[PDB]
């Protein structure tokens, strides 16, 4: 829910590693 | 170079002893995205908003 200048989300990629 | 200034560099080095950098600010606006388009000889330039 936006205009036409607004962008909407991100680019995120990348990994996490947690402990399990 | 790309930050002080020729009055502002003699102004700093005629009455200081030494200077180091402490806090940094970085910006980004305005920004606009143009498409080209090429027909012949001549090119074409338009807004591309989205």
């Amino acid at each position: 829910a936006d205009g036409v200048g607004n962008s909407s989300g991100n680019w995120h990629c990348d990994s996490q590693w947690l402990g399990d | 170079h790309c930050h002080f200034s020729p009055r502002d560099w003699q102004r700093l080095i005629n009455n200081n002893w030494g200077f180091r950098p402490k806090k940094l600010s970085f910006k980004l606006f305005n920004i606009q995205v143009k498409e080209v388009t090429q027909n012949d000889g001549t090119t074409t330039i338009a807004n591309n908003l989205t």
